[PDB]
């Protein structure tokens, strides 16, 4: 055939070891660029003026970090939400000082991860599968958008984006608690129920299916040799599993339908994580966790502290110390 | 006017509550549909009129 | 005995009960103790 | 039970509304009844707002989102956004609430009483989702309707009293728009503006002449496009690009609404022209700038030379340069230097904030506005305790900008999810594998191995 | 406030905004009455 | 199943509602009165709004002694 | 206030009443 | 910098056109069942 | 005639709505008392005398702020038995001294023992391998390390977590400020096991649901499965190809898959428990010595690690006076660490 048709058949071929696809044509270059820039920055970038106060923070290994302290540092507060590609800088030296690598990385990554999600729909169509694995992936993806893009938009600066590093992530978390009382926000609470519950049901399901594996192997072999890839027959007895768990709790608290069970395993973490993504994306516009500071008052009007007041004291310590040379006026309004 | 208005409005509210229950029940009731269709037309014309009445009377109490 | 009081009514009435009692607790967040006032 | 159980429809109760896909009559009922719920909420929420409203407090201290929309259209307000007459609010509420009864009537009628399918009764009102020409025709009708809606805004602005203009010379006021912007270079220019800082795409619109002009263009574009779709059928390239089914058309519309929702979020967070701060409260940027202005004013009154005052970092404590040289406020608010608002612009000259003007020309009204906006920054708790998260109970405030931005981000997001759900589903169902893989024709078993 | 003539209807006006939520809840009452078939 | 009567049979029966339209309200009212009479305060030793502090102290009655904490509370209570 | 609770009780019963009436009369639920 | 800018604008345009034209090239038909 | 033991065994092991078993004799009373003690304390009982806090619905707290709080620091690690030498049989005093804390913690511990004995008992009767009991060792290791070992290493039960929503949040933030617990690699492995577990839960449920075989005519596909069916309900072959092409690797063995789902979150929780045993002793991953040497000598050297320590210093100074009332701390305004303006 003609060259375009051949190219299209190759792009969309079900036979490539890794699927390419049309989402793939955007994903591949954008993830490669974000990856390469990230690796080089993390090793060798000089210090970055994150808070725009000429106080540059060292993120890279060669400039005194280790794996736990290192990071690619967010772009300068002087930039705010302005687009700062390489060609906006007078030189690579300036670009590095002002945190240009962060913006190149996060924009190429969010674009590429968005195409990763589309590529999941795309391959499922080519294989004749149902289409919703990409919906499950929208949960972690949404979370990535929240901390790298939506929170910056709300607060007016990429300098408030999550840093690309271990200790930077903890820094973002502690300041967020100071400024939003995230722990007292029900969507974060839904998030914790989602991940603690996803872990719990993960261990539960693994353990119940493992409990009920059909004997197919001798004592001197891993039971895993009892299952052969592609075999038609189920490898465990779900009725034995349900018999066990139904007695553990009570019968109607247990699933005997594998489809219903598996849908629940999908839904519970995906939904909780959609809520926690939305916690970050709505605290981005400063609708914050519950504030019960001084809610309990005695007959005279003395304040009777609750555990909410003690949280408040901790939050205050975070507040007054964070970005210790960056505030000149008495309220931290963003 | 400040009572002929307040009755007209209380009449509109009460008829509205009666229609809110009566119309769905009538539309999904098997028999008695010929006597229902009459009343629904009547209810409706009356509700429309009462709206116009409360609306006109509004300007004599505000 | 039997199935005299249909389950849909029981469910609807008990559900309305739950809403009323929870609504009352929300009211209390704004009045009396714990209201900050 | 014409399709009203799982056995006959193939859809469980929780996917019950999918039983309506090929029942045009009941589905028209669903739609019309739903339109009635929307109109109902507009009407009842307005009356609730009005009953709770104390006209001498700012709207934004009172948790109003609808009254602010009515006021922005010029109804009920005078100079500075002061409320001169509540009756236009009452009218808007009452007329929506009455209209909702009518829509509710039509919906209930079509859903439970009228004919379940319309195709036997009428070839004009009946439809097949696969009839490409009928679908473009109905689309076209709705386009014309939307076009007329946009021209009603123009009509309000040009012929029926004007719009609330926060930028009006000498102070915010209702103003008639006589010279709407028609030059396509300006109107379509907005669409090619970057969405990043200092640009802001269409969110940057900063004058009512552009706003009114933009709706003349959209009004005519939609009326034309609607005529076009009534008179035409999709071209072959469109036929091959799309899926043609009810669930697919739903998905397209879900994607479009998600987009619009994200846009709306950004509009209310940053734009202070079509969301006047007099009614919605200050923007986040605005309030942060207003803090810097407040302390500049205070400290200059005590004798500070605010131009030459070096802060702890070496940058100016009150004033500094943007990365392109413009004079801007200092401290953390450096990020917000793209902010623009009527209380601040008199201090701005061709090089940014003008130090002569700062030293000599700051009026008491600017000090008041800045103090007001600094103290109503859009920060607060979910239980409506105003302020930073460590604030004590006292002030019952969450900005309308926060409520409106957050709600609409939540809705836009779940609508993106719905777009993916329904788009993936429509594709699978058009190709025949939405209920699972055929065990005897599993496509992967006919493919070569990857390795 | 509402214009004084409508004042007696204040309490009713206070509740009307919640009615749309009651429609969603009604869908479940209805479905319970037909056994979620 | 395991032989007990289905819950759905029980809670749709008239006998169940005859019994429980008495026992449910009675228990509710008893819990109400446990609070409204002030008895809850005294069973559990919880301060009333007027008993967290004496009139002029702003010092919390914190327990500081393991083995006569009982007496410290006693003394803190006599001093209101 | 008694007036708000009474309105919300009457408005809240209306929906289930429609269902109860139709079920009694073996209507088209 | 001006050259970097032009180069990246051309690169991005190229991949975007692949994506758009690629999806216009009979995409509904590229599945294992009904086409 | 069979023996009484065997007769009791029959009756304990009758198939009923709620299985009982011999494990039930430990489980039911301990679980019921732990849960009832929490509901009683949070509804009615103060923390005025132990912490100087209100903690019950009675005093005006909401579901987020109520708790059963730990005993006062002067109690040390007293069992605080109702009939012990502190309360001397006085229920009211017992409540005021924090006796419900130890009541809930110890009955909760014995109840968790009873629950895992239940898991072994039921597994044996139904004829399955006891992996569910084994997985439950993780929640046990967590409960024991955090509610028991941690306070036993510290001055007193006071510094255990108090049983409440806000109280637990306080426990998190204390651990950040005092222990720098986010920096601890045993915590980090816990996070990976919990988020990795939630990832596996979501990805596995979604994969099965999107590789289902068409086994029915319904558009709602749940009905097209029968528990006794011999055949796999979804295609492992197709799932494997999908993930191989999307991510580069895929499961091919279903037994390995399900074992890994047990392994990941169980192992993570166990790692987190080991870190908290260290914290019992203040044996923290608090610092990187090399970072401190550099930063002390070089006042232009800054990292996210040094930034977080400034936050911790703020948390300790600002929270300690109210959070540790037995210390009688008075920190004059002038000594409090603060940055500019704030
Ligand atoms: C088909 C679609 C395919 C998509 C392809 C991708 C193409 C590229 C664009 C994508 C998104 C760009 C991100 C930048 C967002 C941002 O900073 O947007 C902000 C801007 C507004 O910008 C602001 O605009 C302002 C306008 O205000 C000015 O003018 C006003 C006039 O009154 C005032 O005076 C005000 O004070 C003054 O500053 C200023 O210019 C600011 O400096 C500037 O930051 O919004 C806007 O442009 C409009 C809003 C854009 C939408 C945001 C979407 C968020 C993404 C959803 C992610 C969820 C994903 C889940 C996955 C699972
Ligand atoms: C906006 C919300 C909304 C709307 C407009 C609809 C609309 C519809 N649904 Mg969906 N549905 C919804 C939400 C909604 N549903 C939710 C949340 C669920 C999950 C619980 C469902 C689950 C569902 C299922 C499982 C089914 C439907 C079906 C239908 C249709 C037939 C209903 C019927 O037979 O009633 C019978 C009920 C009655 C006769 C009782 C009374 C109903 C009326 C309308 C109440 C009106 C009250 C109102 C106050 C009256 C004011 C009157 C005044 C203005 C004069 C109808 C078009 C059915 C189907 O598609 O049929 C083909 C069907 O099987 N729906
Ligand atoms: C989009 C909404 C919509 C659509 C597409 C339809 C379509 C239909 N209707 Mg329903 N209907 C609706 C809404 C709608 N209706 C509403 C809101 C009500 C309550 C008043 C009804 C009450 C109703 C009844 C009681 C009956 C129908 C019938 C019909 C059919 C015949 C209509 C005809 O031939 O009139 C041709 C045109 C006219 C008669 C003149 C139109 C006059 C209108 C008022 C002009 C519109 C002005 C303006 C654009 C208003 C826009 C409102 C907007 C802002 C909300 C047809 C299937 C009949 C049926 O199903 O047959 C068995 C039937 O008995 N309709
Ligand atoms: C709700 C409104 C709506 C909807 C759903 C449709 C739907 C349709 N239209 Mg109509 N149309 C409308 C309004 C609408 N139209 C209006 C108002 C006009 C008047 C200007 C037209 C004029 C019109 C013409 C002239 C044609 C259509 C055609 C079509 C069909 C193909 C659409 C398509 O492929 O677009 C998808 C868009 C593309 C393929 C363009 C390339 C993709 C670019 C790169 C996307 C850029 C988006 C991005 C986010 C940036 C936005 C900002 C930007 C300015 C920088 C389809 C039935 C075609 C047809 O079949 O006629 C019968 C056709 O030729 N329409
Ligand atoms: C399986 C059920 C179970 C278990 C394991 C426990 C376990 C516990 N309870 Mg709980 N309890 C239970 C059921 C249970 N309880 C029930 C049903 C009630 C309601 C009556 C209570 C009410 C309760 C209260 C009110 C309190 C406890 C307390 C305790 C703790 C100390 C108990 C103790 O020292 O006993 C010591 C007794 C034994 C170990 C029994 C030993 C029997 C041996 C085998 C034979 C010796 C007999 C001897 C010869 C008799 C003659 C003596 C002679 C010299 C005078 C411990 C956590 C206390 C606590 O939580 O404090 C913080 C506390 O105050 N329990
Ligand atoms: C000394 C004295 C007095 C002694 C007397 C002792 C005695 C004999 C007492 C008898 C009287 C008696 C019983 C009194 C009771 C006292 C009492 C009320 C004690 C209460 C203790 C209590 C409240 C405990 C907590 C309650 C509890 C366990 C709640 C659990 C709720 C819950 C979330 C359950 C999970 C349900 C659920 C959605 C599960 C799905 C997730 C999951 C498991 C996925 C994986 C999965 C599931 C399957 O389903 C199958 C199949 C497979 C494969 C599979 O992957
Ligand atoms: C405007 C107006 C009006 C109107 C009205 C209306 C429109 C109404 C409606 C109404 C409605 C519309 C109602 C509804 C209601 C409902 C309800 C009340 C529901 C509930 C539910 C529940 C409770 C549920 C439960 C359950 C079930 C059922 C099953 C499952 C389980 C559960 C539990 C979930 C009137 C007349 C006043 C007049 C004046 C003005
Ligand atoms: C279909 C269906 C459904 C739905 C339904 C709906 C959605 C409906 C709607 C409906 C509607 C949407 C309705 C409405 C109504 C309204 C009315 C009834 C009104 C009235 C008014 C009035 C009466 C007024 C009065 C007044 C005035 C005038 C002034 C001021 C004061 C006042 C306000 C008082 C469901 C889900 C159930 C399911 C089944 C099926
Ligand atoms: C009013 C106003 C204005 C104006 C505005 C305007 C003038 C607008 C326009 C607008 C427009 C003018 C828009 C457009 C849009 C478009 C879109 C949104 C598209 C989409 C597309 C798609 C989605 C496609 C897809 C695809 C592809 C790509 C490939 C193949 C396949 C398919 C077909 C699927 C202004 C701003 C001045 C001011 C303010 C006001
Ligand atoms: C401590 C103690 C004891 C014991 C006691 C007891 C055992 C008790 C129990 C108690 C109890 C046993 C109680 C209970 C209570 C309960 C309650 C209080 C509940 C509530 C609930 C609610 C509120 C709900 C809500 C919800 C949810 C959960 C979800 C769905 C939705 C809703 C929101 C509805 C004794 C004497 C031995 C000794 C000494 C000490
Ligand atoms: C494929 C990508 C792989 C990337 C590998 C890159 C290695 C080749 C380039 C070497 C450049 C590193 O050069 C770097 O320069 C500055 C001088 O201003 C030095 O100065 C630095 O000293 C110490 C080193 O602990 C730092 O903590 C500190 O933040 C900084 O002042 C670095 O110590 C030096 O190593
Ligand atoms: C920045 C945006 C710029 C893009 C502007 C978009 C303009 C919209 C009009 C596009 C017209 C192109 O029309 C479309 O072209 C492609 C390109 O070969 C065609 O071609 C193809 O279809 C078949 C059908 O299975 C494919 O297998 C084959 O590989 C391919 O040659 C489409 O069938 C045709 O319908
Ligand atoms: C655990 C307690 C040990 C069981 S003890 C055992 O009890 C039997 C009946 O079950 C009697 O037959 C026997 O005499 C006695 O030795
Ligand atoms: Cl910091
Ligand atoms: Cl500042
Ligand atoms: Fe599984
Ligand atoms: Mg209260
Ligand atoms: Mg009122």
């Amino acid at each position: 055939a003609n060259l375009w048709e051949r190219f299209c058949n190759w792009v969309t071929s079900t036979d490539n070891r890794l699927y390419v696809g049309w989402f793939g044509v955007i994903m591949i270059p954008t993830l490669l660029a974000a990856t390469i820039c990230f690796v080089i920055a993390f090793i060798a970038a000089p210090p970055v003026d994150i808070d725009g106060i000429r106080e540059p923070v060292s993120g890279s290994l060669l400039y005194g970090n280790n794996i736990i302290t290192g990071a690619v540092v967010p772009s300068s507060n002087a930039i705010g939400l302005h687009f700062y590609p390489i060609w906006e800088a007078a030189s690579l030296d300036e670009w590095l000082y002002n945190g240009g690598p962060y913006q190149l990385i996060i924009f190429h990554f969010l674009l590429g991860a968005s195409c990763y999600m589309g590529r999941q729909w795309e391959l499922s169509y080519r294989l004749g599968m149902r289409p919703w694995i990409c919906v499950a992936y929208s949960a972690p993806l949404a979370s990535a958008f929240a901390v790298f893009l939506i929170y910056p938009i709300g607060q007016g600066s990429f300098s408030d984006g999550m840093p690309l590093g271990i200790s930077g992530t903890f820094n973002f978390m502690i300041v967020f608690q100071a400024e939003h009382n995230i722990l007292m926000h029900p969507f974060h609470q839904l998030g914790v129920a989602g991940v603690f519950g996803g872990a719990l049901f993960c261990a539960m399901h693994g353990s119940l299916v493992t409990s009920s594996l059909i004997r197919e192997t001798t004592e001197t072999e891993s039971a895993n040799y009892g299952y052969k890839f592609g075999q038609e027959e189920e490898t465990y007895n779900i009725v034995a599993a349900h018999g066990y768990f139904g007695r553990l709790i009570f019968q109607y608290a247990s699933f005997n339908n594998s489809r219903s069970l598996h849908f629940f395993l999908a839904a519970w973490p995906v939904v909780g994580v959609w809520f926690t993504a939305l916690g970050i994306s709505t605290m981005a516009f400063n609708l914050n966790g519950f504030n019960f500071n001084h809610s309990v008052i005695d007959a005279k009007g003395n304040v009777i502290n609750t555990w909410a007041d003690i949280i408040n004291r901790a939050n205050l310590g975070m507040e007054v110390m964070h970005e210790r040379n960056a505030h000149n006026f008495p309220l931290d309004l963003a | 006017m400040t009572i002929l208005f307040q009755l007209a409005l209380a009449a509109l509210v009460i008829l509205s509550f009666v229609m809110v229950i009566g119309v769905p029940v009538a539309y999904a009731s098997p028999q008695d549909w010929d006597r229902s269709k009459q009343l629904i037309f009547l209810g409706s014309g009356l509700w429309i009129a009462l709206v116009l009445v409360v609306g006109v009377l509004n300007f004599f109490v505000v | 005995e039997g199935g005299r009081i249909p389950l849909w009514i029981v469910a609807t009435v008990a559900g309305m009960g739950v809403i009323v009692i929870v609504g009352l607790f929300f009211y209390g967040a704004y009045a009396g103790l714990g209201s900050s006032l | 039970a014409t399709n009203r159980d799982q056995e006959s429809s193939g859809f469980a109760w929780w996917a019950g509304n999918a039983r309506l896909i090929n029942l045009s009559g009941k589905l028209l009922g669903a739609h019309v009844a739903h339109a009635g719920l929307i109109v109902f909420w507009a009407g009842a929420m307005t009356l609730f707002e009005l009953a709770h409203f104390i006209p001498e407090k700012p709207m934004y201290e009172q948790g109003l989102i609808l009254i602010p929309h009515i006021a922005t259209l010029g109804w009920g307000v005078g100079p500075g956004g002061e409320v001169v007459d509540t009756f236009p609010f009452f009218v808007v509420g009452v007329v929506h609430l009455i209209s909702s009864a009518v829509l509710g009537f039509g919906g209930v009628y079509h859903a439970i009483r009228g004919p379940e399918t319309l195709e036997e009764y009428s070839s004009f009102f009946g439809y097949d989702w696969k009839d490409k020409n009928k679908m473009t025709t109905i689309l076209g009708f709705h386009l014309i309707v939307l076009g007329i809606g946009a021209l009603l805004l123009v009509a309000k602005a040009m012929f029926f009293g004007g719009l609330y203009d926060t930028w009006a010379p000498g102070g915010g006021d209702v103003r008639v728009i006589t010279n709407p912007t028609l030059d396509p270079r300006v109107i379509f220019g907005y669409l090619l503006k970057s969405p990043f800082g200092g640009e802001g795409w269409i969110v940057s619109v900063n004058n009512l002449e552009d706003v009114v002009g933009g709706h003349i263009w959209i009004g005519l574009i939609c009326i034309a496009g609607g005529i076009w779709h009534i008179l035409t059928t999709p071209f072959g390239w469109a036929r091959r690009a799309f899926i043609w089914s009810g669930e697919a058309y739903l998905s397209y519309s879900l994607g479009a609404l998600s987009m619009m929702g994200f846009i709306a979020t950004c509009f209310v967070w940053f734009n202070n022209t079509v969301y006047p701060s007099e009614f919605y409260g200050p923007t986040g940027p605005e309030a942060s700038q207003a803090q810097a202005m407040t302390f500049l004013i205070r400290d200059q009154k005590l004798g500070a030379n605010v131009g030459s005052a070096q802060g702890p970092t070496g940058l100016g404590k009150y004033l500094m340069r943007s990365p392109t040289g413009e004079i801007i406020f200092g401290g953390e608010t450096m990020r917000f230097w793209d902010f623009r608002g009527p209380w601040l612009e008199p201090l701005r000259g061709p090089n940014g904030l003008d130090l002569n003007k700062i030293k000599n020309d700051i009026q008491p009204w600017q000090e008041r506005r800045a103090a007001e906006y600094m103290t109503h920054a859009p920060l607060g708790s979910l239980n409506s305790v105003g302020g930073v998260a460590t604030e004590i109970n006292s002030v019952n405030f969450v900005s309308p900008r926060s409520w409106l931005a957050t709600s609409h981000f939540v809705l836009a997001f779940f609508f993106l999810v719905g777009h993916l759900w329904h788009a993936g589903r429509a594709r699978a169902a058009a190709a025949g594998f939405e209920k699972g893989i055929d065990r005897e024709s599993e496509p992967v078993l006919s493919m070569p191995s990857l390795d | 406030k509402l214009p004084e003539a409508y004042a007696i209807f204040d309490p009713l006006v206070d509740v009307l905004p919640v009615i749309p939520v009651l429609f969603l809840a009604l869908a479940f009452v209805w479905q319970a009455a037909v056994g979620f078939r | 199943t395991t032989g007990e009567r289905p819950f759905s049979d029980i809670i749709t029966s008239v006998r169940y509602w005859v019994i429980h339209s008495i026992t449910i309200p009675a228990l509710f009212i008893a819990g109400w009165l446990f609070v409204s009479t002030g008895l809850a305060y005294d069973v559990f030793g919880t301060p009333r709004p007027d008993s967290y502090y004496a009139q002029e102290q702003r010092s919390i009655p914190l327990v500081t002694d393991r083995f006569e904490a009982k007496q410290q509370v006693e003394t803190f209570l006599e001093q209101l | 206030v008694i007036a708000q609770l009474t309105m919300i009780a009457m408005i809240g019963i209306a929906g289930p009443m429609i269902i109860f009436l139709l079920a009694v009369r073996r209507g088209n639920l | 910098m001006e050259t970097l800018k032009i180069t990246v604008y051309i690169v991005v345009t190229f991949f975007v056109l692949l994506f758009v034209f690629g999806f216009l090239s009979g995409d509904p038909a590229r599945n294992p069942k009904r086409k | 005639e069979r023996g009484w033991f065997d007769i009791l065994d029959d009756w304990l092991k009758r198939d009923r709505f709620v299985f009982v078993g011999w494990s039930g004799i430990l489980l039911f009373p301990c679980a019921y008392l732990a849960l009832g003690g929490w509901l009683t304390g949070t509804t009615f009982v103060t923390s005025w005398y132990t912490h100087g806090l209100a903690s019950s619905y009675l005093e005006g707290c909401n579901f987020l702020t109520v708790a059963v709080s730990t005993p006062a620091n002067s109690m040390g690690h007293s069992l605080l038995l109702l009939w012990g030498p502190e309360a001397q049989g006085d229920f009211t005093r017992w409540c005021q001294l924090g006796g419900l804390w130890t009541f809930i913690a110890l009955h909760g511990a014995f109840g968790l023992i009873g629950f895992m004995l239940r898991q072994f008992e039921i597994a044996r009767l139904v004829g399955v391998r006891p992996y569910n009991a084994i997985a439950f060792s993780a929640p046990i290791a967590v409960f024991v390390s955090v509610f028991l070992i941690y306070p036993l290493g510290q001055s007193s039960w006071f510094f255990a977590p108090s049983f409440g929503v806000a109280a637990i949040f306080r426990f998190l933030l204390f651990f950040q400020g005092f222990h720098n617990w986010t920096l601890n690699p045993f915590h980090m492995m816990g996070v990976a096991g919990v988020l990795g577990g939630a990832l596996l839960c979501a990805i596995h449920g979604a994969t099965v649901e999107n590789t289902l075989f068409q086994d029915g005519e319904g558009a709602s596909t749940f009905r097209a499965f029968n528990p006794t069916q011999a055949e796999e309900t979804y295609s492992m072959v197709t799932a494997n190809r999908f993930w191989s092409q999307i991510f580069g690797i895929a499961f091919s063995n279903k037994r390995w898959l399900h074992f890994f789902m047990l392994f990941v979150p169980v192992t993570g929780l166990w790692m987190s428990a080991i870190g908290v045993v260290g914290l019992a002793l203040n044996l923290r991953s608090y610092d990187f010595i090399s970072q401190e040497i550099r930063a002390a000598e070089d006042p232009e050297f800054e990292t996210f690690y040094t930034k977080n320590l400034l936050l911790n210093e703020g948390i300790r100074a600002w929270m300690a006076p109210q959070d540790q009332p037995h210390e009688n701390f008075v920190f004059p305004e002038e000594v409090l660490p603060r940055g500019n303006a704030l």
